[PDB]
């Protein structure tokens, strides 16, 4: 567990193959306020490369590079550079499917190429996510049942104050706990950049090797993807 | 644009 | 006439050591064209012209060899019209729309990727029965479902209708609902998909919700954009 959170392994994104010996690998990061796309280029062609320039397609959340990728040194073949893309969530939005599909366009000097990849919603989490008790009773009560989602984490042995922690750590806040017959029933929220706040009870079952997410959201379309995320960070 | 190669740029 | 996007710079001649070439995607009475500007920058007369699509998404391929004849001279320029079908090879490219082109002269071989706009996908025969339009868009699992903006549009109803229909993209229901119109609309792609749309114009808001409903979901996005800048020219 590191500051920032849940940091997934860089997985090729541009095999050179694809891309006339240019292939990229990343992932994403939120550490201290920013977001990141974390890269490595490396150029498996006979001829060294320049020119380098990014452009992301409109995506759900409107992510955008902050900054042009500024590779101010030609990379040479064989040779593997990381670099580090600062992003921010004021870009244009268009609505993408798979909902965290993210459309890259990278430039060289011999040609245009495209890929995707998906964003984690992770490192979306803002910081400011921690919800007032009294608001989060009143909120659950009100989002009709139709809203509500269901989800099994599996293969987990965590207890309650572990769980907590290590969500904590990925901007998901447990408000309160109840203990109801050998089950802990952690009582969450989460914000994500665009403002949409997500509500979560989670139960922890003796003997079970699995706990119950039952998510709420006025967007209940990225509970799925919610899912997904807690999976990952409790299971890594 | 995206998708229109060159022109993207 | 339906949507005819501006040409953009798909080859600059600094890539193409000379050869620059604009192009554009047009449907005319039923044909499908890639409409080329070619201009020689070079100091050396062109010959030789000719043109491959790779595999792509809707099966595009040109439906005869380029044949340029006459040879193209130093600030020359050619409008070229290259009729298409969709009977081509296939493979889903990334994005969906992106075709990969290459181009051959006396130079060299030189390869660039363009943008297919789907309108010039719609077909003629895009008009669904209502009540197939009812039953399927029941059906079809809300998952499926993908909505988008048109923002600070400034059309009426019927001006975003009529200008949509000359586009292949036909309204087979129109119902006011408390002050709000809905426009039931259908469209067909070459390759068979029906498209299954819902418009919300609530008088007072400037921004129309589109609902797409579509077995491919993942062509809804494409068909947003294109809806888009139909509505915006």
């Amino acid at each position: 567990m590191a500051p920032g959170g849940y940091v997934a392994p860089k997985a090729v994104w541009l095999p050179a193959v694809k891309a006339k010996g240019l292939e990229i690998s990343g992932t994403f990061t939120h550490r201290q306020g920013h977001i990141y796309m974390e890269m490595n280029f490396t150029n498996k062609a006979l001829q060294h490369m320049t020119d380098f320039a990014i452009q992301f397609n409109k995506n759900s959340f409107g992510v955008i590079p902050s900054t042009p990728l500024a590779i101010h040194t030609p990379l040479m073949p064989n040779q593997s550079i990381d670099v580090s893309l600062p992003l921010n969530t004021l870009g244009p939005v268009m609505k993408m499917e798979p909902l965290n599909n993210l459309q890259v366009a990278v430039k060289n000097n011999i040609d245009v190429f495209y890929f995707s990849c998906l964003i984690p919603l992770n490192v979306l989490f803002v910081e400011d996510g921690k919800m007032e008790r009294q608001v989060f009773l009143a909120t659950w009560k009100d989002i009709p049942n139709e809203n509500e989602l269901q989800f099994q984490i599996k293969e987990c042995h965590l207890n309650a104050d572990t769980v907590s922690s290590k969500l904590q750590n990925n901007n998901v806040y447990t408000i309160a706990k109840r203990n109801v017959e050998g089950q802990d029933m952690l009582y969450q929220s989460l914000k994500l950049t665009n403002g949409i706040w997500i509500l979560a009870e989670l139960r922890i079952q003796p003997g079970n090797p699995n706990y119950t997410l039952s998510l709420k959201c006025r967007a209940p379309e990225v509970s799925q993807y919610i899912y997904q995320v807690y999976d990952s960070i409790l299971k890594n | 644009s995206f998708g229109d190669g060159f022109a993207d740029f």
